[PDB]
RNA sequence: UUGGCGGAAAGGCCUUGGGUGCUUGCUGGCGAAUUGCAAUGUCAUUUUGCGUGGGGAUAAAUCAUUUGUAUACGACUUAGA
RNA sequence: CCUAUACUCUACCGUCAGGGUUGAUAUGAUGCCCUGACGAGUAGGCAGGCGUGGAGGUCAGUGACGAAGCCUAGACCGUA
RNA sequence: AAGUCAAGGAUGCUGGCAUAAUGGUUAUAUGCCGCCCGUCUUGAAACACGGACCAAGGAGUCUAACGUCUAUGCGAGUGU
RNA sequence: UAUUGGCGAGAGACCGAUAGCGAACAAGUACAGUGAUGGAAAGAUGAAAAGAACUUUGAAAAGAGAGUGAAAAAGUACGUGAAAUUGUUGAAAGGGAAGGGCAUUUGAUCAGACAUGGUGUUUUGUAUUUCACUGGCCAGCAUCAGUUUUGGUGGCAGGAU
């Protein structure tokens, strides 16, 4: 039901993680640059990890588009649910994480309804 | 709101394509492929065995056949990158293979429904080769060895370069 | 937990060199295993597939006291003290059988294959 | 650099293949005369081949119409340099100076 | 690699979409850049550019100087624009009947041309009675005329103006001043 | 199945006799299709387990005790129906 | 004959420069679009962003039908 | 001539599967590569110094007086 | 007019238990020093103790049950309960380190799209419907475009024609 779209393109599938993070437990693996002076990282040396740059930036045309081919949009209620309605080709409705039950089923009917996506058609559901 | 709003939306109407410039020439075939040659299948089911060959379809596919009282490959299209033109040639004047076309091979597609758990052939297609095999082994029996030729299977065997292979 | 410790022969039965004889330890274990086999009889089971099945042990809160060093100096003295568990269990049977369906997907190739087999044959 | 004199047909298959004019101050493709004949239409030139013409016999406005013409971008040569050392002489078995007219050799290779 | 003969990715160094956030003269400066892509004419430029300029770049240009620029001959009954401000002067007594364009007016300017029998016009109005800049003359004040233009280029032998916050005897008249105390400069 | 030969890591080579199957040495008859225009299109050998039904045989070692030709402890050397 | 992150061609990312585009209907003129070139980097400078505590406004926002927090070789977006 | 075209960027036909099959993640294996970070230094993997490990805390701030630049208000005035 | 003391008040774009006064608690306390002096750490069960009666193993502590409680994944070592580090279970690898990057195999594990409007009513609930297709993944062939590579062959021109 997505509009159609160019091949999705991932210029660099692998999460950037910082130099170290699996040496040290103190070093965590969110990105950051190494500014030393002796640093084989920041100097680029060959078989070491790579650093991320602006050439490794996805296509303009698909950038922000899950695989299903549309932008998630994170929903509370559906009044916010009702701002997709003209744009169930482009955009994904994503409940958000703290929605309770009783509120998932009105969304998910008033989705169900207009023809729009839920990206989480599964939170809090029992059976 | 959990997220805000965009400010503007992606219009969804899908734009159309250019008018493109690509004609479809017919496919002008090589040069060892002449109706009445014998190819030798290198792929498929019938893989290795040699059949003659009659009349270049509209699909690119070639027309052949065993003949099925030969080897056993009935009239069937194959595709031409797919086999090798030997040099033996027979004379397929006597047939009258203008009956046959790409709706003469319909597969009668399958619905997804049927889904094989376990587990025939056209009257029209059986007498069509009964009618053009026989024509066909008049002109075999003219030059000796070819019904065997016909019969037998290709191989390689140990030493065999088929760059320097003469087919 | 065994660097140098000495060798002995009666590990010769574990195909190990270095075993020893913790008292301490095997009176607490065992107290602890004649109260799992009394809770065992009062919930009325066989007594006879008893096996351990389950036995951990992880560490307490130290217990700390001090040492008196050469040139004035305070050290620890600490006992390391043990939470220990245990779950004793009856012998069952074998366990289960019938494996999952196993649902199969084959070409139309595969099919013709199968087919030209079963009818190639008897 | 390695330098000579070029031939008509190396002339001609470079503005052909590679042909980059500068129009305020841009590399743009030619393919097409009408690129040529407003950009120096003032002097005369109409056509590519007019602008080889100007090129090739050294006209008077030769300088106005080889700084029209972008710098062509050649590759490597496609068979190689011929030597296996380049930079010598190429009177001593290198590649540098005046291969005065197997230039044309080069810059086919390289084109 | 490139041999690079100048620097890359260098920017124009020229101001461009104001650095305010005024939102009229963001419509102001949207006229303007429209009718600098269409009219073909290099008044639409010139006041385009003039309208990014900073207030150092924006001197107040005064009605006298409208005056003495309407006593050039042939200038008469021209349209004077002024991008920036207009302030008053009382050290003129008589005032010509003429046409002002400006962003801004003082209260006296406004009141001394409205007096004379002229008028105050904006830039848009400026726009639908010449797109092209009919008959129109623009004024500039004047810009080396500030404080601290004094103290630019303070060297020995520029009579450059100290950067000093109390003046008089005893600050700054002294050794390096005059030849009786060392030397002079 | 008879008779040999082979010890370098032989574990294989040769041979007698009969049985049984095939033989494209030659001439015939029938069959193949639909795996749909290709999809390795699956054919090998390596180990283990579990069943049947047919043979074959019904032990030691260690700990503990002991010895002192031995020994830091292990180990070693001995003994004990 | 082999192959460098070098040269050629193409795609994509970003930067810079030059341009086009207020016309009606529908949104965003800092928007959209076209063209060309360029992209190493310590000290350092500048720009654009991410995140944390609290304050004004707004979403008549979420929430005991479970907020925040914490764990999760489960998933998605972003070069980060 | 109608029109056609390889003329300012790929279309046409056909098959299989429609599922973990492609793919993603993760662990392992294999080929090649990969010295330990931070720091001072002309020069650090250094037989130069700090660092056993982990959580939390942790270092260009505020003020008086000013320079340049920018924004805003008024403007020969301005500053309640 | 001043007022970091005292008494009495009202407030805060302040801090929120390693912060904020040293001190949110029996804090200038415990403690050290001959002494002058120095000077901490330490908040939170639960709405309510309803703080586990009673049975059984144990010498006992306690355990196992039972029970209270909305919840003992709240048991006076008590809100939530991270990491370092540790135990058990499961999985995987391991010839003087381990860990990492590019690529893929193998194993494990996992998201997405597969309806679509549609001639159509072969229809039941008589207007729901009866529906053949739909669109996604992986490929093959033909004719082209751009870039490039490797061949075969033809016609010419020059030299001491
Ligand atoms: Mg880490
Ligand atoms: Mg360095
Ligand atoms: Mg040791
Ligand atoms: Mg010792
Ligand atoms: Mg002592
Ligand atoms: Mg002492
Ligand atoms: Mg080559
Ligand atoms: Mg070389
Ligand atoms: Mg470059
Ligand atoms: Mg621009
Ligand atoms: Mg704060
Ligand atoms: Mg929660
Ligand atoms: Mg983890
Ligand atoms: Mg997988
Ligand atoms: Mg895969
Ligand atoms: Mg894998
Ligand atoms: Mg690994
Ligand atoms: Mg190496
Ligand atoms: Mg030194
Ligand atoms: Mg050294
Ligand atoms: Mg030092
Ligand atoms: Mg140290
Ligand atoms: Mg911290
Ligand atoms: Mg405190
Ligand atoms: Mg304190
Ligand atoms: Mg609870
Ligand atoms: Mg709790
Ligand atoms: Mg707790
Ligand atoms: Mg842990
Ligand atoms: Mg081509
Ligand atoms: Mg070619
Ligand atoms: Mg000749």
């Amino acid at each position: 039901a997505s509009l159609p779209h160019p091949k999705i393109v991932k210029k660099h599938t692998k999460k950037f993680k910082r130099h170290h993070s699996d040496r040290y437990h103190r070093v965590a693996e969110n990105w950051r640059k190494q500014k030393g002076i002796d640093s084989v990282v920041r100097r680029r040396f060959r078989g070491n990890i790579s650093q991320p740059k602006i050439g490794y930036g996805s296509n303009k045309k698909t950038k922000f588009l899950s695989p299903s081919g549309h932008k998630t949009f994170l929903v509370a209620n559906v009044k916010d649910l009702e701002t997709l309605t003209m744009h169930t080709k482009t955009y994904a409705a994503e409940i958000a994480h703290n929605i309770s039950a009783k509120n998932r089923v009105v969304i998910l009917a008033r989705a169900k309804a207009l023809g729009i996506k839920v990206t989480n058609p599964k939170g809090r559901l029992a059976l | 709101t959990a997220q805000q709003a965009p400010k503007w939306y992606p219009s969804e109407d899908v734009a159309a394509p250019k008018k493109t410039r690509k004609a479809v020439r017919p496919q002008k075939l090589r040069a060892s492929l002449v109706p009445g040659t014998v190819l030798i299948l290198l792929a498929g089911r019938f893989r290795g065995k040699r059949v003659v060959y009659l009349k270049h379809l509209e699909d690119n596919t070639l027309l052949v056949t065993g003949p099925f009282k030969v080897n056993g490959v009935p009239l069937r299209r194959v595709n031409a990158r797919y086999v090798i033109a030997t040099s033996t040639k027979v004379s397929v004047e006597g047939v009258n293979v203008e009956k046959f076309n790409v709706e003469y091979f319909a597969k009668e597609k399958l619905t997804k429904k049927e889904k094989k758990e376990a587990n025939e052939i056209k009257t029209e297609r059986v007498e069509d080769q009964k009618v053009v095999d026989k024509a066909l082994l008049a002109e075999i029996k003219k030059t000796p060895l070819l019904k065997q030729y016909l019969s037998a299977s290709f191989s390689l065997k140990n030493g065999d370069k088929p760059h320097l292979l003469k087919f | 937990f065994n660097s140098s410790i000495g060798r002995t022969a009666q590990g010769k039965e574990f195909g190990v060199t270095k075993a020893r004889w913790p008292a301490k330890s095997v009176k607490f274990v065992q107290g602890l295993l004649q109260n799992a086999a009394a809770n065992a009889e009062a919930k009325g089971l066989d007594a006879t597939k008893l096996y351990v099945s389950h036995i951990q042990v992880n560490q307490a809160p130290k217990q700390r006291r001090r040492t008196y060093r050469a040139h004035g100096r305070i050290n620890k003295y600490e006992s390391s003290p043990s939470h220990i568990e245990l779950v004793v269990t009856e012998k069952e049977e074998a366990v289960a059988k019938a494996a999952e369906k196993k649902v199969v997907r084959l070409t139309s190739r595969q099919r013709g294959r199968i087919a030209a087999q079963k009818r190639i044959a008897a | 650099v390695a330098y000579g004199y070029p031939s008509y047909s190396t002339i001609r298959q470079l503005v052909y293949k590679r042909g980059f004019g500068k129009i305020n101050k841009q590399r743009v493709p030619l393919s097409d005369n009408a690129i040529i004949e407003a950009n120096l239409g003032k002097y005369g030139i109409l056509s590519i081949d007019d602008l080889i013409h100007e090129i090739i016999t050294v006209g008077p406005h030769f300088k106005q119409a080889n700084n029209f013409l972008w710098p062509f971008k050649l590759s490597n040569p496609s068979g190689g340099w011929g030597v296996p050392r380049k930079f010598k002489h190429f009177i001593q078995g290198g590649s540098f100076g005046n291969r005065e007219e197997f230039i044309n050799k080069l810059v086919k290779s390289m084109n | 690699g490139i041999d690079h003969t100048s620097k890359q990715h260098k920017r124009s160094g020229h101001r461009t979409a104001p650095k305010s956030d005024n939102v009229y003269l963001k419509l102001l400066v949207k006229l303007y850049t429209f009718l600098a892509r269409r009219t073909d004419a290099p008044f639409n430029k010139v006041v385009l550019k003039a309208l990014f300029l900073s207030k150092i770049n924006r001197p107040p240009v005064s009605v006298s100087r409208i005056a003495r620029a309407l006593k050039q001959e042939g200038a008469a009954n021209k349209t004077v624009v002024v991008v920036g401000t207009v302030t008053d002067d009382a050290r003129i007594f008589e005032f010509p009947k003429t046409t002002v364009a400006a962003l801004r007016f003082t209260a006296g300017a406004r009141a001394k041309i409205v007096k004379a029998g002229g008028e105050c016009i904006t830039l848009d109005q400026l726009a639908v009675r010449a797109p092209k800049g009919q008959n129109t003359l623009i004024l500039r004040g004047p810009r080396n005329s500030r404080e601290a233009v004094r103290h630019f280029g303070m060297g020995p032998h520029k009579g450059k103006a100290p950067r000093i916050l109390s003046t008089g005897r005893k600050f700054e008249r002294a050794r390096g001043r005059r030849r009786s105390k060392g030397f002079k400069v």
